[PDB]
């Protein structure tokens, strides 16, 4: 199962 | 909090459309819309991050929202039903993941706006028996015949709002409980020392802010349009 | 699949009586559990966040603890000001964004202690009208309950606590009024168990 | 910034002269991801050729497997034509029954 | 360790103002079990191993919604990155990401991973402690401060120690006849003559799983890396692997040389020779 990216998860 | 929601109150009729505005906290780039139906929990509707839609809950096809480039959001509710009457909350997420909520928007949807009434407000001066027995003096304020439930009662002593010695009922009373569209009544108490009530220079006003029909709908009736308004009643200290 | 179950939905405590609020949760992966406090009319207020079992957060009379299945919000020696709804929410690792799945809440009412009760019924006359009148039941102890009237023409409000913090004084009171005049204040709260020592002036 | 692809041309099962099989062309060690791979039967493009999904190694270089079901014969010549940004002209790699 | 689960992300920008591409592949050891490709009308996560097929449409929506969201966020990231390195829209750039959990020799978490690259070079990586980051330059440090303010490291630790491990164990059981059944290599040595430096010896290993194998040629003195051509492990297509190592030069004879095969599927490492 993949991890979900929370808000402000950007490079 | 930092989140701002407008309008805090909306009373409209079935089949109409409403627009709810939300400004996230300064610095927050996301908007979350939640619905809190009367005696029910918060339900996720929709989320926006930087003007772009992200997660979608159980928002109805009738409902639509968007986040503007200035980050503010608008939630539009069209073809309104009685069951759409709820508390609408918007939240903005912090960079560390916590959501912060606004005051909310309370929407009341009615079939017709004919049964909408402002309150009548009356102040009942302390009993002389209470003054003599307790050395305290309680003023009672009664807000009656108002429909719907959106009222904010405040006590103003010598031009300044008081919170000490006061308690207003959390919930109003149905005057004709069987009516289902029953008008409401709301009591409040302000207790002051007999001495404070005794000097006549001291002035007491009970303020009732009613959230009615303003602008949104037309009024095709005899009596004055039950608009959002403050209704008040006052009393002055008695030398006795 | 994201379910938050709060128990009890209603909590009726005596002032000083400690209680534990339960929050059961099922998530794919726990990102964080949240406790909010909600007052009637206003929006949920952020209290604290717990990420791992064994983590503890404490803000005044509130203490929160986390397990892999539930979260407890312990309230120590509650005060009437703690009366509110306590909301539990969860963030999932197996979904995108920071959205919260809320529990239905634990509606708490803290019954206040009453130092020196002086139960009495007083009649209050309108500031404008001479005829129009109200009946005030006041200064009763924390164990006296005000019953409703079966008379549709008599309105009886529920109990209400006012704080005269200037004199470290707290007081209970309920209001009664009737549509029809000749309304007796001595009988206004006839439907409720009224203290034998209740004071009724002339 | 740019890495040249490693090309291996081979059969899924040992080379059975006459009985059916699979022709594989495995490209690895390249960066960026855009690549052209064509499987050839006697210099002409094999009609129906599938490939694995784009994945990468610990060194971030890309790998892909291109494949087609084939029946090898004695006089049948097979090849893989690959083209990368790193290559001036496409590289034809002929299939050897011993590699 | 014994077993691992990895997700590989490839985010690539398009030549100009074109919409970037997001691809994700999921692995358990060397078996690929899922995929997502944002380049489709309605992209959906798809099964790639026969044992992930039993998963409900709730599992597939969770996957699809994570990858549809990554598509939008990796687009913003690709733009943030070309800004750091002062690159125009003209060129195409790639963000690669590898994250996953290694289960122990027992089956508890050995260690967790979360590595990213920009244009094929390391950019940012989660340290072994799952608490700190290793940034490659000042631009990767801009990403680190973003990820520290967003509590990314803590949320990776929770995922890697929990969710990642639970689901790997789940897949390991569901596919135990594939994933936990080590296939030994089908080994043989072929003879490829030349008269001058004399012939060539090719030691094959075929149809083995997992990919980890070791082939060496011992003419006795030891393994002799110099005169051996060790072709890298390649997939056959049936979820099995292939590899060969060859020697030339009897400088002596083809029967002096013996092949050595090391693999999990073997009770003991093999001693293979050419049989005329
Ligand atoms: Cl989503
Ligand atoms: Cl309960
Ligand atoms: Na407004
Ligand atoms: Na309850
Ligand atoms: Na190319």
């Amino acid at each position: 199962h993949p991890v979900g990216e929370a808000d402000y998860f950007e490079y | 909090s930092g989140v701002t929601q407008t309008p805090k109150h909306l009373i409209t009729a079935t089949g109409q459309r409403v627009t709810l505005r939300c400004s996230p906290r300064s610095g927050d780039l996301s908007v979350y819309w939640y619905q809190q139906s009367l005696d029910q929990g918060l339900q996720f509707l929709i989320q926006y991050y930087n003007g772009e839609e992200r997660a979608k809950g159980n928002i109805l096809e009738r409902f639509s929202a968007q986040q503007f480039p200035d980050l503010h959001s608008e939630l539009n509710l069209s073809s309104l039903e009685l069951g759409d009457s709820a508390l609408y909350f918007c939240a903005s997420s912090a960079r560390s993941g916590e959501l912060f909520f606004g005051e909310g928007s309370r929407l009341t949807v009615l079939e017709d706006l004919k049964n909408v009434f402002p309150p009548e407000v009356a102040v009942f001066e302390p009993s002389e028996a209470e003054i003599s027995h307790t050395q305290k003096a309680t003023l009672v304020c009664l807000a009656t015949g108002f429909y719907p439930d959106h009222v904010e009662l405040s006590w103003w002593v010598n031009g300044k709002e008081v919170h000490s010695g006061v308690c207003t009922d959390p919930q109003p009373l149905k005057e004709q409980p069987a009516l289902n569209d029953s008008r409401y009544a709301l009591s409040s108490r302000l207790r002051v020392s007999a001495t404070f009530w005794q000097n006549p220079r001291n002035h007491f006003r009970c303020q009732v802010q009613f959230y009615g029909l303003s602008e949104n709908d037309e009024w095709t009736q005899d009596r004055a349009k039950p608009v959002t308004q403050i209704v008040s009643a006052e009393a002055w200290g008695r030398a006795d | 699949e994201d379910q938050v179950t709060q128990s009890p939905e209603a909590l009726r405590l005596q002032e000083g009586e400690s209680s534990s609020l339960n929050c059961s949760y099922t998530v794919s992966g726990l990102r964080g559990l949240f406790w909010y406090r909600q007052d009637p009319g206003k929006g949920p207020e952020f209290l604290f966040t717990l990420y791992s079992a064994g983590e503890e957060k404490e803000k005044e009379r509130l203490k929160a603890t986390l397990t892999k299945k539930e979260s407890f919000l312990h309230i120590t020696a509650p005060k009437p000001e703690d009366s509110a709804t306590y909301l539990c929410a969860v963030q999932d690792l197996g979904t995108s964004g920071s959205r919260l799945t809320f529990g239905e809440g634990t509606q708490l009412t803290v019954n206040p202690n009453i130092q020196n009760p002086d139960p009495a019924v007083y009649q209050l006359r309108d500031s404008k009208s001479s005829d129009k009148s109200v009946c005030l039941f006041t200064d009763f102890d924390s164990q006296t309950n005000v019953s409703q009237s079966k008379d549709s023409d008599v309105y009886i409000t529920d109990k209400c606590v006012l704080d005269m913090r200037s004199m470290d004084f707290k007081s209970n009171s309920a209001v009664a009024w009737s549509n029809k005049s000749d309304f007796a204040c001595a009988n206004a709260f006839n439907n409720s168990i009224i203290p034998e020592d209740t004071f009724f002036p002339s | 910034i740019q890495r040249t692809p490693k090309i291996q041309v081979y059969s899924r099962h040992p080379a059975e002269n006459g009985k059916s099989n699979f022709l594989n062309c495995y490209v690895s060690g390249f960066h960026p991801s855009d690549i052209e791979v064509d499987l050839l039967k006697n210099g002409e493009r094999i009609e129906k050729v599938e490939h694995s999904d784009l994945s990468f190694s610990k060194d971030w270089s890309f790998y892909l497997l291109y494949y087609t079901e084939f029946t090898p014969t004695e006089k049948d010549e097979y090849a893989c034509r690959v083209n990368h940004v790193t290559l001036s002209q496409p590289k034809i790699v002929k299939w050897d029954r011993d590699m | 360790g014994s077993h691992s689960m990895r997700y590989f992300y490839t985010a690539m920008s398009r030549p100009g103002r074109g919409e970037p591409r997001f691809i994700a592949v999921g692995y358990v050891d060397d078996t690929q079990f899922v995929r997502f490709d944002s380049d489709a009308a309605s992209p959906r996560t798809e099964p790639r191993a026969p044992w992930i097929e039993q998963e409900g449409p709730e599992y597939w929506d969770r996957n699809t919604q994570i990858f549809k969201t990554n598509t939008q966020t990796y687009r913003e990231s690709l733009r943030n990155l070309r800004g750091y390195y002062n690159q125009s829209e003209a060129g195409s750039h790639i963000i690669q990401r590898m994250y996953g959990c290694d289960l122990g020799p027992d089956g508890r978490l050995l260690r967790g991973h979360d590595q990213s690259a920009y244009d094929g070079k390391d950019y940012i990586a989660l340290n072994e402690d799952l608490s700190s980051w290793t940034a490659a330059d000042t631009a990767a440090q801009i990403t680190q401060r973003k990820w520290e303010a967003a509590r990314v490291a803590e949320q990776r630790r929770a995922y890697l120690e929990g969710l990642c491990v639970e689901w790997l164990r789940r897949y390991l059981e569901n596919g135990k006849e594939t994933l936990q059944r080590a296939d030994p290599p089908k080994t043989h040595v072929t003879h490829h003559p030349v008269s001058d430096h004399e012939a060539t010896l090719r030691c094959w290993a075929l149809g083995f799983y997992p990919a980890e194998i070791t082939l060496t040629w011992q003419r006795d003195g030891e393994d002799q890396t110099q005169d051996t051509e060790l072709v890298e492990t390649r997939p056959a297509g049936d979820r099995t692997f292939q590899k060969w190592a060859a020697v030339v030069v009897p400088s002596g004879e083809e029967q002096r040389y013996t092949c050595h095969v090391q693999h999990e599927g073997l009770p003991k490492p093999l001693t293979l020779r050419w049989e005329p």
